[PDB]
């Protein structure tokens, strides 16, 4: 009911890194404090590392196990965007803002970081556990994928959106907004594929899959809180970032056809600023009674 | 979750295969012993309460100053002597959330049900202690319910207007269009729903002083009105609701309808303005004969004849319009237009359908004007004269813009008390008082029409509740017999009260002498046909009450001829959406949508069973969607024959049925004399 | 492709490495030999032509009846004796496509250039044949050009109003908002551009009748106005153009600005409503010192002080507003707001910038009111008083709404004829006549201010054309010296003509006695500073013309003291969009955007070189984008020191420069005394 | 030395079939004989099948086994083109020219056609035989992919090109030329990757790999001859098409670094004719002049 519509929306959102000139960001970058520059670098590396997993494994593995030519084509298109567009875009932002040696060090740090690794390996673990012709294992991986696309990226997206909403780092913020817009549709699409599997299950199996999804969400959420404090306490933003994580967790759940887990909260306004009945002809004698 | 919420949710938890309806009662007790009594503000006596409400700008002191405090105390004691108890949790919840007076910060409850009823009764009586006690007994027995504006705002300092609906005639001029926008914003600020007749506005592609293809048509005015209603949205509390009515013979009728298509572009789509279509009998005749029809350009007709297209009878002037070369027209397929209407109503429930000839064949005030459009709920059908709003520094010719006060009889409570006559007369007096104390300083035509027409709307609620609680199927002929007798009684006593008010005040409504009330034509079917019940069960239901016969109707006709009538219009059956909850009544004369309705409030969910629903009357509470719409049309026509204005008739459709079924229902309604059709709600 | 179009496109074809500019002249001949003469209606005599035009409702009988036919024939003969020839194809094309009178079928030409000029002169003179001949000689020499409304509509029965710039004050009420919408619709119907001041309107989240968070702010009013302007679009001929001005200290200023962002939603963005921002000196001081600023809620200020926020001097009121607990305010960063303004101007050219203190430190009528906002073209700067439009059947308090009378001097033609004095005085007389003959019956404050203030706007054009054809760079100090001298003479003769009209009629403008003209303060800088040219080249340019000295200015000051001044405002430099083509002139005092402009009419391409462009003056015709905007600001300030109202000042930016450069240009304009900034056109 | 330039070339060649309006072919299609229309439909259906498997299976699987994020990005992009652009374009052509029943019938015909099933079996079999870290199985699949890109498509491409060259079906022909332009660069790129693996081998191993490549080519060739006769005999063109496929077989071999195998022949000359603004903050010195 939905693949051709998503095909259309995906291909009409096509874009390339070269379209946004990045050099003018140096005019606001130079005015940020060390903690702001440090947080930005670390967040950016976090997003880059997670998105690489999605391009190399997440999207291609789902495309491999999903049946249907049109679904495979949409999934291929999404994998292409990860590897050919998003990955080059993140690299471009880095090369503009930091010298080569600084980039290498930030990636070394984020590669060793406990909270980034915990979530990256949890997601990758579920992708590696998919078994041929087993729709339960595929569903679990789709849940992981939706959580990455619609939830885990957002502790990171917060900061570029925060600057973007203030008039700072506008070129890289525009790029991030385009990336985020792609991840949103990726999350919705994979969510619909997961619901299709979920709806084929018994009531007991459904309850079991719901417990899986909520348990996974809880593990990721508790690690996100730690990840958040680790990066954002030094710039005083953690409270507001936490509200943004929960709001996006609820969107991820709704993508999977589940109820929201967290109470509704308002979001930081700066980040917000960054962000037929059947026709039957009258046959006559219908005018007479 | 609150205790009363759990008790109310315990209804659906079946015990021995049956719903736990009695649990609902427990919920109300909880809702009062845990929330209402704790959140209520108690004073040492009534004097301190009244003083606090007066000085803190909660109450108007003028209406309370007409009574000595002893009289007010007696009225409040009369209200509290009934020991009224809400039989369902949702009744009390709806009253204390929508109608009970709260503090400025809305943290406490200042008004109980008895307090609100006493204040409304004291406002109604206008200094008469005995009349105030009569109103208190009428409302605490829940025989009569003032409309939501009147019930909520009577006697309040921070109140809006007591009139629910306003109907505006828009003349074909920029000055008149701007004045209509201004008046719509003013009346939406006052809280009332505004309906505008756009049939006089010239269509798209007409000439503005000899430059042709210049007008934007009714769609531009529709966009202006939509933005005006969006801006004036009751200070952001309730979304501004407007209605636009267009004659089906207007050239813009398609574009009009295209405002409600789900595929409409943003420059055409209108989302906060309801649409209604006025269909003369000529259009139905053309569609029936499959002859291609013609929609007309209003300005060409006005230039040729000196009158607006909707100002004269299309049944006699359509051929003259078609054969006149100086009149511009476009060819349409009337059957295709009917199918478009059915498709639009299936998709969105719009447009409202007003059968103009059905309204005007029994309209008593055709001499003043024919009814050319209806209100936002498509139940007000009154004569209106368009106003000529001229340039600045020029005197405006003020016409008549329809406005009536709503009030509903609770059929179950009225018939249980065997007090059709007393309830009807007291409700007529209360509506007359509401009309008299209404003075709108920014709508001149509305003010003039209120002063002259003196039109009121006396509706009815709990028809299906009374029928189901008495073991009568809503679609049965016995139910239609009951409706015939009951509403003939209501019409008889409303006419009697109107004539008595005219006698006691020595004045009738303006231009009453040309009405069918003055000539005696209105009483024809009442002086030749007997409307007593034809079934023994209905006659037993009406026992203890004097059913008027042809002799009583002849005496009433003579009384009206001698004294006249105070009200041009008396009876109109409004939807009665949320105030039906407080009265523990089914909405209007419509059949119930569902036996138990699940409504989400806050983060909680509540279930409201229909009033009196139980095991023995479960199948008598048949859902409207499961009912034959033809028999519902028969019921509505039976009621309509005794109602001078219209009835808000909502069609309840199943998803399986096609647009052809909707068109058949509409054509049967037109055949049976249905004046207006409100909504096409699909399950 | 027509022959004249080929001859025009042959300009770009380079012969000997040079553009064939002279070929354009040939094109004109073709455009008259092949098209204009063939499609021009000819009559046996002028009597037959006038009879046909009057009888067929082309002309008005009243203005022609003031002359005998011999006088009208003499005026037409004086117009035709010049043997005027359009020097470029685009001049004749623009006149005969936009201004020449055509038949109702729009296929024949009824008016030539001489016919239109004669008709406008006869309308101007109001019965004086010699004055009509003087006007004919003024317009056929192309020294003075009435604005597009006056030039197009003078003497025509089927016409709009002769004024197209209207400034409305909107008071903080629903009645006033509805009246503003109505007046905007009526004035757009007349063909005028309407500017509305929204600073008095209370911000979003304010109280209506002591209910909190009820106001929709100025953005809802902007949506209403945008819908009104879309609806009223000159009978479907031109897109309805409106402007909204908000003070930068209004709290809605961000949301206001957010109406022009591309990312704005459909319920936020207004597309046909231009926006302008009024920036007091206090905001610039706060941004300069980087202190955080406060945007205030206007209704709280009105409640606390009894006056609107924009009605008092923010320089002395800002600290009191901030320190007042009863005044509600929100913290903002003024530098961030300036960067947002620059970014929005880069994206869309909006908002217009009004430097309030720059306007009001030289405003002569601050006693009547301070200039709170500008027009749609951001050059009209006049005192305005808000009107209190009350409810119906209640007398309104009519204030002053600005509507000035446009007309432009052709600097090249005026100075080559050595007729600054005569042209300025005749243009002032014509503007006075058009202001006196303007009667708008649907805008009460506009009509009252037109009767009282008698304000006219006398502009200038072809400044860059004149400078380039005289070997003077627009950015050179010699160009600024010439502008200083020329516009000081224009101001001198405008004041002299205003005082002469006041002496002749015995009346001044209302509240003139409180003006700086009456007190002599206005003439201070004129009785102490000599504005004679400081360069020999400019002095030789002014040879043959008496340049007013300090003694002449003292005599004029004494004359104004003795006799008063008829016009509250006299000079305003409008953009002069299409009349600059007909006059073969560069637009306004702005530098040229392109040396040769390429346009597409129908499916054909056309080429308009700037007037007098050749190989010798190709370098002096520097494009505006290549120019230093600081020197353009310097020239505009030099002109503005002699203009009582503002100048339509468009910034011309390259795509390379950032928002910092735009903000620097804006701040240098504020520093140099620039009153208004119109547009930020990016190449 | 080459991936970056292939990346740039691939992304700059990006297109969608919707860019080309197809209603202009309606009349030249109507005018073809029933035999011609039948061959044309079947030819494009055979192409659709090849692109379906190249997009679903071939390109993603090669991407999985090739090392390097940039090489993977190119291969992922090529995969997307196969199924999201190329395979879909054929349906755009079918939906314009043919009624639904004829479309349904031709897709049923691909399922039961023995030559088309054989070629799919052979090519996809080799893709699915790739073993992780086994460069020889990867080489074999890359040879198969080059043979699909640069040889097997051409029995199909002949006919749209043959019409394009006569000024017939030129809108459909424009789509086909864009597809062909893509496959030419895809065949070169995969060829270069195959040569990388081949060049790592001993002389003895190389000799075996040449045997594999030539044996596979001959087996595919013999099947393609029968397929060509089956499709083209009814339009009289089988011998001409055979010359064309031999020509392209030589190009495939060359893409693999091997000598041409078939002798040069004259190809039909008709077929040859068928071929926001930058933002800076305000300094305190910008407020003074
Ligand atoms: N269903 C109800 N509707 C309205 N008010 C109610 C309802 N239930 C409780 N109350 C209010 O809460 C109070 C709680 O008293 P309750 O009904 O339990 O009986 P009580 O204490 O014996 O006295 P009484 O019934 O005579 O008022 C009532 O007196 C009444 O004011
Ligand atoms: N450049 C031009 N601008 C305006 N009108 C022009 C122009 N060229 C030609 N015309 C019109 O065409 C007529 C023919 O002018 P032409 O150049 O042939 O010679 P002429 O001596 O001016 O002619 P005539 O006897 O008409 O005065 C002019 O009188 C005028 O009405
Ligand atoms: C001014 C204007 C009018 N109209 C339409 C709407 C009105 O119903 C209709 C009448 O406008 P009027 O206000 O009556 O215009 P008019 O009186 O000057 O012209 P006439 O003498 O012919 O009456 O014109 C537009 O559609 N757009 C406009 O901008
Ligand atoms: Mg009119
Ligand atoms: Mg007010
Ligand atoms: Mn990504
Ligand atoms: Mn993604
Ligand atoms: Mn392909
Ligand atoms: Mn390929």
């Amino acid at each position: 009911d939905f693949t051709q519509m998503f095909y259309n929306q995906n291909v009409k959102q096509f874009w390339l890194p070269e379209e946004i000139a990045l050099n003018g960001d140096l005019l606001t970058w130079k005015y940020l404090g060390k903690n702001e520059q440090d947080t930005y670098m670390k967040v950016l590396a976090g997003l880059t590392l997670l998105d690489t997993e999605q391009g190399n494994t997440g999207m291609p593995i789902v495309a491999e196990h999903v049946d249907g030519h049109q679904r495979k084509a949409v999934l291929n298109f999404m994998a292409m965007m990860e590897n050919a567009v998003h990955a080059k875009s993140y690299s471009n932002i880095f090369m503009t803002l930091a010298p080569t040696e600084t980039i290498n060090e930030v990636f070394e740090w984020v590669k060793q970081n406990k909270y980034l690794q915990k979530k990256a390996q949890m997601i990758v673990g579920l992708y590696k556990a998919i078994q041929k012709d087993d729709e339960i294992s595929l569903f679990k991986a789709m849940v992981a994928s939706v959580y990455l696309e619609s939830f885990l990226f957002y502790s990171g997206f917060y900061y570029p959106l925060y600057f973007y909403g203030q008039g700072k780092l506008m070129q890289s913020g525009e790029i991030i907004n385009l990336i985020l817009r792609d991840e949103a549709i990726h999350g919705v699409y994979v969510g619909l594929l997961a619901q299709e599997i979920y709806n084929k299950q018994t009531e007991e199996k459904k309850a079991e899959l719901r417990e899986f999804a909520i348990d996974l969400l809880n593990q990721l959420y508790e690690n996100e809180l730690e990840y958040t404090e680790d990066l954002y306490d030094q710039v005083g933003l953690s409270h507001d970032v936490k509200k943004f994580i929960r709001y996006n967790a609820n969107k991820a759940l709704m993508n999977l056809g589940f109820d929201p887990y967290f109470e509704e909260e308002d979001i930081n306004p700066i980040v917000l600023n960054g962000l037929k009945a059947t026709v039957e002809p009258l046959k006559d004698d219908d005018f007479y009674f | 979750v609150p205790k009363w919420i759990q008790l109310n949710n315990e209804i659906m938890i079946q015990k021995d295969g049956k719903f736990q309806f009695d649990k609902d009662k427990e919920a109300v007790h909880s809702y009062f012993v845990d929330y209402i009594n704790q959140n209520t503000v108690f004073f040492h006596n009534l004097k301190e309460k009244l003083d606090y409400l007066v000085e803190n700008q909660y109450y108007e002191e003028e209406f309370l100053s007409l009574y000595s405090f002893e009289d007010i105390k007696e009225v409040f004691k009369t209200a509290y002597a009934k020991k009224f108890r809400f039989p369902s949790f949702m009744s009390a919840f709806k009253f204390y959330n929508d109608y009970a007076l709260k503090t400025n910060d809305k943290k406490k409850i200042l008004e109980r049900y008895e307090d609100r009823i006493s204040i409304v009764a004291l406002f109604f009586a206008n200094g008469d202690t005995e009349k105030a006690k009569e109103y208190v007994n009428l409302m605490i027995n829940q025989e009569y319910q003032p409309s939501t504006p009147t019930f909520l705002n009577a006697g309040r300092k921070r109140r809006g207007e007591l009139v629910s609906c306003f109907l505006l005639e828009v003349n074909d001029s920029l000055n008149d269009i701007s004045r209509a926008i201004d008046i719509s914003m003013q009346l939406s600020k006052l809280g009332g729903g505004v309906s505008l007749n756009l049939s006089k506005l010239r269509a798209k592609g007409e000439a503005i002083k000899d430059v042709e293809n210049a007008t934007k048509g009714v769609v531009g005015v529709m966009k202006l009105l939509d933005n005006a209603f969006r801006y004036a949205d009751q200070m952001g509390q309730r979304q501004g609701s407007g209605a636009a009515y267009l004659n089906i013979f207007h050239r813009d009728i398609n574009d009009f309808l295209d405002t409600k298509k789900i595929s409409a572009d943003e420059d055409v789509r209108v989302k906060t303005l309801s649409i209604g279509v006025v269909i003369p009998d000529k259009f139905v005749e053309l569609a029936r004969e499959d002859k291609a029809a013609y929609v007309f350009y209003p300005h060409t007709i006005y230039k040729e004849y000196g009158q607006h297209m909707d100002e004269m009878d299309m049944n006699e002037m359509y051929d003259k319009f078609v054969d006149n070369p100086r009149v511009k027209k476009e060819k349409i397929n009337p059957r295709k237009l009917l199918e478009k209407l059915a498709m639009l109503r299936s998709e969105s429930g719009y447009p409202y359908i007003m059968f103009q000839d059905n309204v005007n064949k029994v309209h008593a005030n055709n001499h003043i004007s024919k009814v050319k459009f209806s209100n936002l709920c498509s139940e007000v059908l009154q004569a209106s004269q368009v106003s000529s709003y001229t340039d600045y520094d020029e005197e405006d010719e003020i016409g008549l813009d329809i406005s009536c006060n709503l009030g509903s009889l609770n059929i179950l409570n009225v018939m249980e008390h065997k007090s059709i006559e007393k309830t009807v007369k007291l409700a007529t007096d209360s509506l007359t008082h509401v009309s008299e104390t209404t003075d709108i300083r920014n709508a001149p035509a509305v003010r003039r029409a209120n002063k002259a027409m003196k039109s009121i709307g006396l509706g009815a609620m709990n028809l299906h509740g009374y029928l189901a609680q008495n073991g009568i199927a809503y679609e049965s002929p016995e139910a239609r017999d009951f409706a015939n007798t009951f509403f003939m009684m209501v019409n008889f006593y409303s006419i009697q009260r109107s004539a008595e008010i005219a006698k006691e005040k020595g004045e009738t409504f303006d231009q009453y002498e040309g009405s069918t009330y003055a000539t005696g034509e209105y009483f024809d079917k009442y002086v030749s046909t007997d409307f007593s019940p034809k079934y023994e069960k209905i006659a037993n239901l009406f026992e203890g009450m004097h059913i008027p016969t042809t002799e009583d109707w002849k005496k009433l006709k003579a009384f009206v001829a001698e004294h006249g009538m105070y009200h041009s219009y008396r009876l109109c059956i409004a939807p009665t959406g949320s105030i039906s909850y407080v009265q523990s009544s089914t909405a209007s004369v419509m059949p119930i949508m569902e036996r138990i309705e699940e409504r989400t409030y806050g983060n909680s969910k509540t279930y409201y069973p229909m009033p009196g629903l139980a095991s023995n009357n479960w199948f008598f509470y048949k859902e409207a969607y499961d009912m034959d719409m033809f028999k519902v049309v028969d019921m509505i026509a039976t009621i309509q024959q005794h109602i001078d204005q219209g009835i808000s008739f909502t069609l309840f459709l199943k998803d399986t049925m096609t647009t052809r079924d909707l068109n058949r229902i509409d054509l049967y309604a037109h055949h049976r004399g249905i004046k207006t059709i409100y909504y096409a709600r699909t399950k």
